[PDB]
């Protein structure tokens, strides 16, 4: 997933 | 070990998603424009959410579809519940990363989609169309010019990329939507548009003759 | 309230007044009564207005709704039966004093010929639907003499202009014999809604033909 | 109980009484009945006064709820929707007693024309809502009375201190045909509160203002 | 490794269904002609669906029964709720694809069942029939000419690609479906026709006498 | 092994905040200055709990997301059932210790998120702004100055505790968190206050021409 | 019964009378009806005595079980909240007979100036609440009579002293107007309770004190 | 699965 | 093997009780004395239970805070039911111990916690207060003269039994406490007092300017 | 039914009739009406026989059961607690007609004096419960005049014997001023029962005793 | 194997209860004594359940505590339910011995008590007194004369067997009872008896200086 | 456990 | 894990 | 398991  | 697990999962999602048709959604001057490889005629990787944001899809059939109509019941239930123009399309590209990230975490077989929500100004108002993009695992991307999934993705995103133009007409952009699919026939496709100066409804499909005749 | 509709050759019209009363006070003089659900259907409703434009919402959130996930819309027998359905499922809360009964005007653009493929749709409180057959029908509290009035002026339809002059002469007289419906108020300049559907689809009237027509037919009958 | 709400070119103001009643025998001389539910939206409810201030509670911590949530406040539309559910989901408690109109004043910041962003909105009991396009509106026993008295002063209306100035007189007017609002109480002091909306926001009128325009009515009047 | 495991039941699924006769939906000119394998007299491959839609199916007998009767009670259901005309076939093959997958992700024994769907014109109306093929795992697919299920459909389908003839007569088609079937007698043969000139109910059995006739 | 899946467990959410954005939250003579490198303008790191309360945080923007409707939930429904006063910072902080700390007991895969819980004095109200960050795990920790969260947040720390100013003004303290946060342009950066001055509502956004002045 | 508070410069004093009837038939001499909740609000309940013990017990149970939870007593206005909350919760058994009117006094702590930080609060059948801004409220059968004698009386208060002697003199008002209102009972030596709060928190005043207050009005009405 |  | 879970469960709880900071509880004439070493100001391992039962409590916050507030619930709804004087130490300790043990033979990962409950005479009566130590595993021990909590607990012991004096003072008893604690500041401590005297409600905080001049 | 109770100095006792009728008809000579509901205190209950008696044995059985549970019987405020929910469970099946209206008689062991340790408790319809200061209480249909009786016979009270005489003549003086309660039956040789609560404990009064002080009373009044 | 599985619970249960204080119970001429080994003043393990039926076991506190507390509760209802001399000690043993082994099959741990039920006669009636001892499995046994739980049971049961008198007085049978546990001092004793004399509730604790001068 |  |  |  975006971890971001 | 989970992280095996995770990393076996990603793999497979990546590569359902690969064997799978392109789909394109590329802002011109009257909205949005989505074209699709689709032999199919019954079958449709485009389709419109609400009034003014429109739903594009790349993956196993059935699952891109129950996203869909999830997506529609969504929806309408947010605007009834306020109003028509409380609804945007972040507020689903929202709810399809929350669903995404549950599904690809809990659920036993991950989700090999790629969705594309794209929204276009109201009617009497100037404003960039937005471009979600929306991967298996829940992440979400905003593009600001294009979107493109399905299959191999970097010939025609480079191709793309070096024939993007903004502000093109719709014929035009057709024609370059077209080429970088192709790196095809009247038929064998699906052409939808976003077109920002329809009053209400946005979304309208651009097929048979009509579709000829723009190429 | 009254909501007329009738149909000529090669559409249907429907026009409602703007009035709406708690009693015997006036408390609107602009209320828009007539509304348009989809491309080729309209939809009045009569009775009390809270009631009318909850209806009205809700009907055209389920046709677009049902059209956008089945990729098609409803046929016009699909159509009559949700909202024959919605009607019943109100008949408890009609018991209540929360009644509402719908009109509805459409084109049925699957008929085999074009110049009779207008629809007119008339409910009961029960939930009964009945497609009107004599070209004309009306709901309201002064629906009857609207429909009395257009007997007599039917003859006299033959296409766009002359149905929606006949509607709002059927509007003008249920307007003088029921103190519940409004007329066309000179003054204010508030005149009754119409629309018009037709092969091209379902349009608004604009208020100046309407003025216009409402000012002959005052003028006639000086 | 008298609550008022007028347009004036570049917003919207509105009033209301300070008297609540418990029959025939006074029970409170300085209730607020005008509260600022929204930085450009103000609502009055009139009736009993536990329903008034629960509903104001709750529409101000549902605006403020969705505006968190989603990061952008609802339009002025989604606001009226709002308030009308909640309106209906009171029918049930009203029929017992426990009724309350509310009257809603707001400026639509994605209006047009600025000049005529200003927006009164006046809820029924079976829940149904309507735009004013009149230019005022009236809640509460002296309704009538302040509807009655702002008909023939609503042409003196040209900004905010005008409209102030009405506003007052036909709170003035309905206290004085009407036995349950409260008038300009000069022994102790205590005036109607207002609350003015314009494209800076909704501010309270201070009771300095309010005091001298009631004096100066009262003066008139004598 | 899950992949092993996806293959395998993909696999079981494929081992189910090839054993197990062969049914043949071929368009003609007054409609679909079903063509099945069926020494029995009491157990049907072939049913109707709805007034226009007819179901044939290739696999075992108790699944694709109840996918049979789930698919009955959902077209009626739908009929009433909104119209007779508002049920069409594709919708219904939708939900087979959909369900199908669902099974075949959730449930521990994958239906070894493959479909078919097909839908003609109604009364009074030129529409070309429309025929749907539902796979185990939930994958649709749209045959425009025919439709072969079951067993070896190799030297079927090419019999039948090579002797298939648009606009046929009942008679040809049926000698033509049984020729390739063949690669049998009277029994063992179940025959059914969409017929598109009945006036609402278009399905209909030809057996025995008129069989004979016929062939 | 129990403790080495546990060991697992905190090492797998450890690299899932080590891939994230920075974010900084500072003290300042006018209440706390909330600071994040955001190149999406429609994703947001920074968002109001409450009158007084604001909230940060780091990592996977789904789960800080949920997390984040879920304080939200529980800060409006506090303040309805007894008063605005009684909500303070505190019991969110808590709240959200208690339900990670369930999530990483219980769930499936730990949130990888991390959370920073900002409080500020009332109006005409002196008092020292109050910051609390809360991990993974559901640890809780006071901090008196400064909170650094996402990535590599060592460098990030060191030049803070280095240049850090007590009762500096807001230029000042934006200039020196964004020095910080280089170790950015007017653009991809996300800016965000809770003013003590306010009256009601403290928390305000500092984004496009103002903060370009600013800045 | 009846239950009487008002506020004197640096605190509010709450009084209670001890007569509870069934009828016409005296059934309780020495009834308790003002309680100290928390350490620095006490609360009166008029009417049924078996609902105002139960409400009272169930709110100090409340108010102690959040300050224990949370480590931190409620705002004043969270206590008004949750009483009204309580009152609310009881209409369907109010209207049934088993009512309760509280009356609560308060010392607000976090108050800006010390000298006007007492507080009074009133309730209604219905759940609302007002702050009473006039500096006294009476609660039961015989609370108008109390209510005018403390109009009269309240010019007299200056400090806790005499605040006490204005409660206990109201309370002989009511008492001497109403029949279910018990007066100073010399016989049985059975006196009013009363409370006071200030910023040292709050205390019941000793019966001897009351006593030679009741005594001295005695002697001042013979 | 039905990808195309 | 379950023995071999059990056991590793066993020096789990131990290991996480062991690196936490330590309490002290300890009867004096006034009651009892609770000191800890805490250096948040907010969060607190010492509280109160009902009018003459407190708390203290050493390992993960959240997991004894959850313990602590279900603790307060049972108590408040008992005196409820019966009456505030039917309210014993001895019941919550009880009750501790039942869900303790039941949450380490059911739920999945043990709560390294240990609870101290103490309880002193109500007023107007002479009874010696009584301390209970109820670990993870269940146990409860009733112990006379003073509980040490959390950390290496032998040293601490030691000193503190060697210098136990009985009927103490307030002042020599926190003395003996924070000289016991040392094998501390003003700040990162928390001093409580469960003290007798009081009328309805021991329990009584010590902080600020009144700690630094007591001690 | 009457049913008395009285303190005397060093304890409490407690003293029913016997008889039970159903209209006019007598249908029960020798009902028990007092039972022992555990060492230290004693409950009478008046009203339906049946409601009566089944309160009696699940109180006793509650008491019991959290004596046994906890190791330690509950404390006087507790039981009056347990016994008022009781009384409060029963409001929709006594205003349905079975109806139990019980007084509650102890001995506090934890009393500091022990010659004023005997406590009564009486309750009302509504669950509220009063521990009564005037020394002596009664409930049932003759409950008024026994209570009469005792207020003018308490003064001779100075032990266990006298205040036994004491509640046998109250309870012949209500029996005789009612005829829904018994009197001592000398030809059937029926007598009240009794229950006398000390210090140690609670003990049926021997049916002698009882019959010779009847027979006193008797012959004092012929 | 499930065998193995079975043997190591078992043996885990013999292991659990034989870490525990011993507690015995015999019948004497005035009906039955208890004394139990326990040190703490606070914990009974010696408890009434009913009238005439009393209570003892030996093992994990909090174990037996529940079991004690499920008794009472049995008892109390079904006393209720008919009356109070339809309670006897076989149904409360029956109902403990069902119990036991549906937890013992059905639970994951155990249960590591071993529990003792005594039943004395009415009042003014003759019969010898039951006692009936209980396993973790649900064995259930008749004692005639004596009981023996919890430790190494061998020595006390010799000690027992070679003193046990009928009709034994009480200080003989606490002497008696005393000298086979020693193979103590006043205090760390539990001492109860039921007493067939009392005219309703037979049990009764012998503690303080009722103990010290019968010992 | 606790076996006292 | 919080412990201080 | 008292299989007596």
């Amino acid at each position: 997933g975006q971890y971001l | 070990s989970p992280e095996q697990a995770m990393r076996e999962r990603s793999e497979l999602a990546r590569k359902g998603i690969a064997r799978a048709k392109s789909v394109v959604a590329l802002a011109y001057a009257g909205g949005v424009l989505f074209v699709a490889e689709n032999p199919s005629r019954s079958l449709q990787k485009i389709s419109e959410l609400y009034d003014r944001v429109g739903f594009a899809a790349a993956g196993k059939f059935n699952e891109f579809d129950n996203l869909r109509r999830g997506g529609i019941q969504f929806a309408d239930t947010r605007g009834y519940a306020y109003d028509r123009r409380d609804v945007t399309g972040r507020q689903l590209a929202n709810v399809y990363a929350q669903t995404l990230g549950t599904i690809f975490t809990e659920q036993a077989k991950p989700y090999e989609v790629e969705l594309c929500v794209a929204e276009v100004a109201h009617y009497g108002e100037t404003k960039r169309p937005e471009l979600y993009r929306i991967t298996y695992d829940g992440s979400i991307a905003d593009e600001p010019h294009f979107v493109v999934m399905g299959g191999t993705t970097e010939p025609i995103a480079n191709a793309l990329k070096e024939s993007y133009a903004e502000n093109a007409s719709l014929t035009d952009a057709l024609r370059i939507a077209v080429a970088a699919l192709r790196a095809l026939g009247v038929a064998s496709l699906e052409v939808a548009v976003l077109d920002a100066n329809r009053p209400r409804r946005a979304f309208r499909r651009i097929t048979g003759s009509a579709l000829q005749a723009l190429l | 309230t009254t909501i007329v509709a009738l149909k000529y050759p090669g559409g249907v019209v429907m026009a409602g007044d703007r009035r709406s009363t708690q009693g015997n006070m006036i408390s609107g003089r602009d209320v828009r009564k007539v509304y348009i659900t989809d491309d080729y259907t309209a939809t009045g409703i009569a009775g009390t207005a809270a009631v009318a434009v909850e209806f009205a919402r809700l009907y055209a959130v389920e046709l677009e709704h049902y059209e956008k996930l089945e990729g098609v819309p409803l046929t016009f027998a699909g159509k009559i039966n949700r909202l024959a359905i919605m009607v019943r499922g109100n008949l408890a809360a009609a018991m209540q004093g929360l009644l509402a009964l719908p009109l509805l005007a459409g084109y049925d653009i699957h008929a085999s010929d074009p110049q009779s493929a207008g629809r007119i749709v008339s409910f009961d409180a029960a939930g009964g639907w009945n497609i009107e057959e004599e070209g004309y029908q009306a709901v309201g509290s002064g629906s009857l003499f609207a429909k009395s009035s257009m007997k007599k002026l039917y003859s006299q339809v033959t296409d766009g202009d002359s149905g929606l002059r006949v509607a709002v002469e059927a509007l003008y007289d249920a307007a003088d014999d029921d103190s519940a419906t409004g007329g066309p108020d000179l003054v204010r300049g508030i005149f009754p809604t119409a629309v018009i559907i037709d092969a091209d689809g379902a349009v608004d009237v604009p208020e100046s033909r309407i003025a216009e027509l409402a000012r002959a037919i005052i003028e006639s009958r000086s």
